[PDB]
């Protein structure tokens, strides 16, 4: 039943690394508009 | 006599704009004392001057500088006069046997045949 | 005991770990994602300059 | 607040013998995993976060 | 004497050829005394000269600072406690630490607070030697002099070469007092009046060889 | 080079207070922070040996540093070791069971002390030699940084990046070399593991600290 | 062989590759081992040659000096004290210290004596040595010869350079052994023949490893 929680943790804080790491890669700088 | 600052960098008076000359620091701030109210023999010469002057006890030049003297002299006679009000009490309060003890009785311990007991501060009493 | 529990419910432990595993999974995870995150970093554009970024 | 809980007076202690009343916190708990424990705690029942 | 080619040197008469090119007697305390060739570079020669003067220095101050007190306590001031390889440990008393025994002077009993304002304090003052501070910048490395030379007594130079070279004599006589002092300290266990008191007592007896095998490796 | 730990403009060991660096310290060499007050580094020669000495300990007390903390981490957290603490896994050949890796019986399992230390010697005497003088791994490289096999996924091609990652390594590694040195402080001095000592201080930082053993040495 | 570019190094085949450049190799046991550069400037280079030599004589007499008693007592000789660590004592003894255990050799008994009288006479004895005296002035510092080469042995300077590479690996070979001996009595506690005979009782159980907890940090 453990390893059923290593998966859940595993798969929870990938997707929280990449949502956290998505917003750092210059995010600002992704508009379409001219500056 | 080349010196450098306390914290590194270089070393001197900084800015001396902000105590002497028209542009200084004045008893009131620039909103609520303007600069032409300030009286014409409280110019930026004297070191201290805040343009602080009610009532116009100075008159002219030389009577502020007859008055300085007198400021002066109080004011060193009070730093005197305060370290050596505070540091007995202080001393005597935290274990010493100073025997005078707080400024206002110091004097009374001295009346009748009654000598004073005197600390050298780093070294005996 | 009838049974066998992981009994930690309400014991408040710290980010609901309990079996060291799962720390280390956790900052395996993260460090995995930091490195490629770094590594990526030099795309992304330098702002090395003191006045930069998106402002107004 | 922490030098009035601590030397001026004291905070209403409601956890004192009987009912509670006004004392002075002697020794705050300043244990880093006690402090931190907290923090990340969950915010679910039984836990409650801070 | 102590300056030129004709100056006293390390082994006295029997030293014409042991001195090394080198050493010329320009700088004080110059014994032509290298036998291990040390610095034979000069700009490591001045880097060794620089560390002898400070240490000479900080082993004035430690060894009259250590002799001070324990003559101190001997006339019949309490301490608390006199021995200078024990009067650190006096911080931890439930009394703190009294200059003098006075208790109303410093009364220092937190240890880690004087060690960040000792820190702090030998930082700035260390960096000013280095660099120049509030007393002067462009001043020799040494021998500031100004601000540091407040009476006056180092303005005539043949007075102020034989001051250096007696500075120079002092400091090397305290240093090797100093690691005399250490090497008593681990070896006998009390302090060094103390130990002068115990050599004068007997001396036959109360000497060094007392402790021979002390350190014997029997095991 | 042009970069901000090059050149006369580099940041010294003393901020503010440093002054003037010593000449000979120009300032062209990874981690050069003008501090060589004994002036030990006067013959240029004597200079190049030291450099090489000074990077040599510090990738060896980098790979120490790691291999203290990382058994007794394991150990700490659970795996069984025969001997977690750093120095005192060198005992564990002589128990009974002999030196298992990772507590395991079927790992290593090693019995005998001398073997060990006679391929040790031959190996690591293989390794020196071809380290000073070139070996089947290179033959002409430079002496601290041998790049070619050594240097395969190809991180040292910019020379700006290879700079770079000069100073990072040396930074890294003379703080490996403190760590070293106050590992074996604290084994001598307070007798347990330095997770141990860490532990201990995040407990009571106020009283677990150095100044408790203070008067451990004291002569009586 | 020796003196030349061609000559033995202490690295063998791994050597060549990488060599001081100020080691010519012009002088005896020149084995090409500076790798921390301590030698790059000649006059230093002198000092340590000089260094290591007299270190190399002193070792090879304490050798010898550290053997001959125990080995003498293993046959049958009553000293005071076989064990060269422990043989500094028999002058506290009772009895006093006696050469060869016989009361009518020596019969030294006070400690200050003869160290005094060793301070005076080594003191005149390496004055002379630093800077020439009666014994010949100007000569070589290591290899004085003339009044201290009766024998002439070194006449043929092939035969002196060979029979000088003979005497600084024996110096080394001495050094490095009194070096062991050092080493084992501060671990062992016995005697470098006793640790010999231990060692060849039971080679593959008594060793040094079996003394390798003896330092553990306690507490
Ligand atoms: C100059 C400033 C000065 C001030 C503000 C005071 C202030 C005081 N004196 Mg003092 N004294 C001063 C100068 C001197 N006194 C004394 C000698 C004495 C005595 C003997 C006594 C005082 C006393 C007093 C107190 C009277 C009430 C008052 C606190 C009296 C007191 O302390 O009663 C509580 C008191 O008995 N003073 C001498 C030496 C002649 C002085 C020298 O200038
Ligand atoms: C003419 C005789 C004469 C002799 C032989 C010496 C010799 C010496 N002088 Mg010189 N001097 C002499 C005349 C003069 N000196 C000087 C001025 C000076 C100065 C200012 C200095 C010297 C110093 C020295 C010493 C330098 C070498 C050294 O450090 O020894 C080291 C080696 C020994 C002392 C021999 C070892 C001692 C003993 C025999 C061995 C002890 C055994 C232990 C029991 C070992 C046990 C420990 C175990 C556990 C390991 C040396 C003792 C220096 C000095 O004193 O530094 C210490 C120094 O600073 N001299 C003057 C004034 C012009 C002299 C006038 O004639
Ligand atoms: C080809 C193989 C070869 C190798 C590998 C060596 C290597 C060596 N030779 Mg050389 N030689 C070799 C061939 C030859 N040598 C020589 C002639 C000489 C001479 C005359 C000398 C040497 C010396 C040396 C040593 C230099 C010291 C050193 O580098 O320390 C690095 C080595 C170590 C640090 C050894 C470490 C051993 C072990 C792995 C570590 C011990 C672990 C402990 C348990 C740690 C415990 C910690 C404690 C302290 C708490 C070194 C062992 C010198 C010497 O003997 O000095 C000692 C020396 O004087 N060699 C000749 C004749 C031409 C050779 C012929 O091929
Ligand atoms: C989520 C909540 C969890 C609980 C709470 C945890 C709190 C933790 C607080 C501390 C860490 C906060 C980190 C926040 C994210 C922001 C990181 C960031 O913006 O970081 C941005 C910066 C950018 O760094 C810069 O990056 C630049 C660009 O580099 C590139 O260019 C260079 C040449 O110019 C070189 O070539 C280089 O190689 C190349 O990458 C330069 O290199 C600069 O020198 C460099 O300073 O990074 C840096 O600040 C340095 C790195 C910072 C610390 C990162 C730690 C990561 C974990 C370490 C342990 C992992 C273990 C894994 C184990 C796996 C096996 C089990
Ligand atoms: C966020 C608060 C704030 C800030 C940033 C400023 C900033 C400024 N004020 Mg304004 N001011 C404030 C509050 C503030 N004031 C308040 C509350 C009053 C009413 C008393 C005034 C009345 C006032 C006047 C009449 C004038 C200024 C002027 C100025 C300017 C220069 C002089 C100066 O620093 O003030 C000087 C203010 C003081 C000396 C007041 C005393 C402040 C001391 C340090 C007490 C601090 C208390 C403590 C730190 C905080 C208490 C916390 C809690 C109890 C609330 C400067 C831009 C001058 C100006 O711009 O001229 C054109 C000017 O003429 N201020
Ligand atoms: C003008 C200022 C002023 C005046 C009038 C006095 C006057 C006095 N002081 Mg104070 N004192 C002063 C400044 C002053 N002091 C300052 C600046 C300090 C700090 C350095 C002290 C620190 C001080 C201590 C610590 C003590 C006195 C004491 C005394 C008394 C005896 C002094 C004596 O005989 O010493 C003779 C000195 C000859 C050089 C006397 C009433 C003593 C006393 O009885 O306290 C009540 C005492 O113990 N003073
Ligand atoms: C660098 C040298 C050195 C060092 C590290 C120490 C360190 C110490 N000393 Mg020692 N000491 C030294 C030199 C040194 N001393 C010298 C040269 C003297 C002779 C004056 C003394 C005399 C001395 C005494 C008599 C006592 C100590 C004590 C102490 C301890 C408390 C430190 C403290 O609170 O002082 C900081 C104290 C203050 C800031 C209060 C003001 C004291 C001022 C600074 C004294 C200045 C003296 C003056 C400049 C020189 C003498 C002038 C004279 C010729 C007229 C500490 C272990 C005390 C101790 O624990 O006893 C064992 C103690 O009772 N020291
Ligand atoms: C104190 C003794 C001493 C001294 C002064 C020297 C000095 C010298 N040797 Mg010699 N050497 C010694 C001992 C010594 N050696 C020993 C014991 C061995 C055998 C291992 C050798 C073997 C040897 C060879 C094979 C060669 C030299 C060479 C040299 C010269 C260049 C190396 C150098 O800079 O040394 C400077 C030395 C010092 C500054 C001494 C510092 C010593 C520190 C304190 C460390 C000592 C303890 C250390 C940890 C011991 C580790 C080994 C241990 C197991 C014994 C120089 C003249 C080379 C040369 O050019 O020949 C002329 C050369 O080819 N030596
Ligand atoms: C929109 C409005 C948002 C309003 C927010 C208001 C404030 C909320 C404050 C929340 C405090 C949380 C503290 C730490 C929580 C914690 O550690 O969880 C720890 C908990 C506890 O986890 C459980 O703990 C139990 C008690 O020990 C048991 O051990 C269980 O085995 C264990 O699973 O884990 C979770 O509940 C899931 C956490 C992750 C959920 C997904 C987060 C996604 C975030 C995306 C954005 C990131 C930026
Ligand atoms: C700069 C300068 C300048 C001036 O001028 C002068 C002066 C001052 C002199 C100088 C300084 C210097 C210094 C500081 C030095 C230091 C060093 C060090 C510390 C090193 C270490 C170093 C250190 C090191 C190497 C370390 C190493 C380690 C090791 C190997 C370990 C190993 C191990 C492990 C893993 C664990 C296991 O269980 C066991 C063993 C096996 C044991």
């Amino acid at each position: 039943m453990l390893t059923l929680k290593i998966f859940v943790y595993t798969v929870v804080t990938f997707f929280v690394c990449l949502f956290i790491f998505g917003f750092l890669s210059n995010d600002p700088a992704r508009n379409p508009g001219k500056n | 006599k080349a010196t450098r600052g306390w914290l590194g960098g270089q070393g001197g008076a900084a800015d001396l704009d902000k105590w002497y000359g028209p542009d200084r620091k004045l008893f009131l701030p620039s909103g609520l004392y303007d600069r032409s109210e300030i009286p014409e023999y409280l110019n930026g010469e004297l070191a201290g001057d805040y343009g602080y002057d009610p009532l116009g006890l100075g008159k002219d030049p030389e009577t502020v500088a007859k008055y300085r003297e007198n400021e002066l002299l109080h004011a060193r006679w009070a730093m005197l006069a305060a370290a050596g009000i505070l540091i007995p009490e202080g001393l005597q309060a935290n274990g010493a046997n100073i025997k005078g003890g707080t400024w206002f009785e110091t004097g009374a311990e001295m009346l009748n045949g009654g000598t004073l007991n005197y600390f050298a501060v780093p070294w005996g009493i | 005991l009838v049974d066998e529990r992981m009994n930690g419910d309400g014991t408040g432990r710290p980010f609901g770990v309990n079996d060291p595993v799962l720390g280390w999974v956790l900052l395996g995870v993260f460090g995995t994602m930091w490195a490629i995150w770094f590594i990526g970093q030099k795309d992304l554009g330098d702002f090395e300059d003191a006045d930069d970024g998106l402002k107004l | 607040l922490v030098w009035k809980a601590m030397y001026f007076g004291g905070v209403y202690d409601t956890w004192a013998p009987g009912g509670g009343d006004v004392r002075v916190i002697t020794n705050p708990t300043t244990n880093a995993a006690v402090i931190f424990g907290y923090l990340v705690k969950s915010p679910f029942g039984g836990d409650g976060w801070i | 004497e102590f300056y030129g080619p004709n100056r006293a040197k390390w082994l006295g008469p029997y030293s014409e050829n042991a001195t090394p090119a080198y050493l010329t007697g320009e700088f004080p305390g110059d014994y032509g005394w290298d036998t291990a060739g040390l610095s034979a570079d000069p700009e490591t020669f001045k880097r060794y000269r620089e560390l002898e003067l400070i240490h000479a220095r900080w082993a004035m101050l430690g060894a009259l600072g250590c002799i001070t007190p324990e003559l101190l306590a001997k006339s019949g001031t309490q301490f608390g406690e006199a021995v200078w390889f024990k009067a650190g440990a006096q911080i931890f008393s439930e009394g703190g630490l009294d200059y003098l025994g006075n208790p109303s002077l410093v009364h220092a009993q937190n240890i880690v607070a004087t060690l960040a304002v000792q820190v702090i304090l030998m930082g700035l003052v260390e960096g000013y030697r280095v660099n120049g501070g509030p007393a002067g910048e462009g001043l020799d490395p040494l021998y500031p002099g100004e601000s540091f030379d407040p009476l006056g007594l180092a303005d005539d130079p043949d007075t102020f070469a034989e001051l250096k070279v007696k500075e120079i004599k002092n400091g090397r006589l305290a240093m090797f007092s100093m690691f005399g002092f250490f090497v008593q300290a681990i070896v006998t266990g009390k302090g060094p009046i103390q130990n002068l008191d115990d050599h004068l007592s007997n001396p036959t007896v109360n000497n060094a060889f007392a402790f021979a095998t002390k350190f014997t490796p029997s095991a």
